[PDB]
Formats: C-alpha cells, structure tokens, sequence
C-alpha cells in the first residue's frame, strides 16, 4: 500500500564505533539497511526536525584511534543519503539532544578531558549553531527530554560523579533550574516524554547496569517507579513511536544486546518485540 | 580499558 513512520537506529558500537543506519516497521515487525555514516560513530544522539534526521555528537572509536566529533550530519529519508552540516563549537561524545520548535539543542558530552556544561541551539533555516545559557551541573551521557516546550537534563556523569541531579532549561528566560532528583543514579539511561512524563529507564548507577524505569509528573515534582525492563541495560537508544516507548541495545557489564523492549502505558507492562541484526551501545535513535 | 557504562575498550 504505502509506509508509515519508522524507528531510525545510526551507528552505535560493538568491537569499534559503527555506520549502521537501519530502521523498523513497528507495524509489520522488519528492519531496514540504509545509506552508512560517512564517519562511524557511538554515543552520538538522533533526532528529527521537519521530515529529516540528524546525527549529532559521538565519537569514532577506532581499532586506528579514536576522535570526538562535533559533527552535526543530516540524512534525507526521500534521498537515502547523508549531508553534513555546520560542526558544533565543540565536539560532543555523550551528547543529550532535545528538539523544541524546529530548533536542536546539544547539551553536555565530553571532548576528551573537558567534561561540558556548555549547551549550543542549531537552526536549520540558518545552518548556525548558538551558544546559550551553560547548565548549572557537567553532564555527560545525559538523558534529555522535552515537555511543554522545557528541556530536561537528566542524570549523567559529571567527570567524578553519577548523578541523580536533573535540571530544566528555560528557553524564553535563557535559565537552568535544579527539578526533584530521580530515586536512582542514572548515567548513560534513555530518557524521553510520554502522555506528559519525562521517563528514565536504564544506566549505570556506578556499580550496576539497571532495568529498573521511574518517571517524573510535572505537576506532583515527584518520581514514582514504573514496571522494570526485561533485561539490564545501559548506554540504550530511546524513543516515542505510537504512544509506546521502545528501548534498543545497549550494554549490561557482560555483552551488547540486541534486545528492543517495548512499554505499553495503559497496561503499565514492556515487553520485547525485535533483535537488531547486531548488538550495539550508544546508538542515536528518532521517528519519522 | 573498559568503560563499565558504555562498553566501550579505550587504550
Ligand atoms: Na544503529
């Protein structure tokens, strides 16, 4: 007939940093191989902005060596190829990426040494990327969300440090303010809104890859758990797809899934509905 | 050698 709109998985790691672009039909249970990044790369961040996908941040971990990227890479579905696009100030490996009103927000990662607190807007009517307002802690593999047009900041690792800490991006005001603390420490989680709450599930507390998931009710300011996942997983790739979340890989001290669980609110249960053709961490997930 | 959170070998 025609087809709907697809879970788009890019790069991600197993052995060395990857090119993987593939995608899912949620709807008829297949996976699709797409055009490859020009430069493999893992812990980079996805999103979509008027039909297009961008790959932001990461990092190419290489048998040869290994390079941040500050790489911001745009990739037409009509088309099936890549374009780049302007770089970011600086490079971002453990980005966080949230999308309000057709702009791209970058916050957090590390180059190299440098754990950042800086945090930088892309317009593509432009192609410019903008300095704005730093957040208040360092972050890097931090869960990044976007309701009623704020962005949250969730979790991540400060260089010395895992955090519980989340903040909330003003982006009228230009200002960060600290929001209730999730229950659980959190670097390297999935994060995400549905039906109004921003969702933590995953990460490494510091000691242990997690399946436990908890949201957060803007309202209440608090941080109630919700049904855990099936399998322990950190560094995972998230998304939103038909109101049901859907978590994708990631690692769990031992091996790199290939799982994908998927959350049905309604009936607070996940369940598993695919492999991906490899297991792989650190991927960069979004729909279109 | 090994990031415990990513998986990742660095070094
Ligand atoms: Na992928």
């Amino acid at each position: 007939p025609k087809v709907g709109r697809l879970i788009y998985t890019a790069g991600g790691y197993f052995r060395q940093s990857l090119s993987y672009l593939e995608a899912y039909n949620p709807s008829d249970g297949t996976w699709l191989r797409l055009a490859d990044l020009q430069v493999p790369r893992s812990g980079l961040a996805g999103c979509v902005v008027g039909g297009l996908l961008y790959a932001v941040g990461g990092r190419n971990n290489s048998p040869d060596g290994n390079t941040d990227s500050s790489a911001l890479d745009c990739y037409n579905p009509m088309t099936n190829q890549w374009s780049p696009c302007a770089p970011m100030s600086v490079p971002r490996n453990r980005i966080g990426v949230g999308v309000i009103d057709g702009h791209i927000y970058a916050v957090g990662g590390s180059h190299g040494c440098i754990h950042h607190n800086s945090v930088e807007r892309y317009e593509p009517e432009r192609d410019e990327w903008h300095l704005v307002a730093p957040m208040l802690t360092r972050r890097i593999g931090v869960g990044v969300a976007v309701l009623n047009r704020l962005l949250y900041a969730v979790g991540g690792f400060d260089g010395t440090n895992r955090l519980n800490s989340a903040e909330c991006y003003y982006p009228e005001r230009n200002e960060w303010r600290m929001i209730t603390a999730m229950n659980t420490i959190r670097s390297g989680a999935g994060v995400c809104v549905l039906h109004n709450c921003i969702y933590a599930a995953g990460g490494y507390d510091g000691q242990d890859q997690l399946n436990s998931v908890e949201r957060y009710d803007v309202e209440t300011e608090t941080w109630t758990f919700v049904a855990p996942m099936k399998h322990r997983r950190s560094a995972l790739g998230i998304t939103v797809h038909q109101g049901r979340i859907y978590v994708l890989g990631g690692y769990d001290g031992h091996t790199f899934l290939d799982s994908v669980e998927c959350y049905d609110p309604d009936t607070d249960t996940w369940s598993e509905v695919t492999r991906m053709t490899s297991g792989r961490s650190g991927v960069g997930v979004a729909v279109t | 050698v090994i990031n415990p959170e990513t998986g990742e070998q660095i070094q």
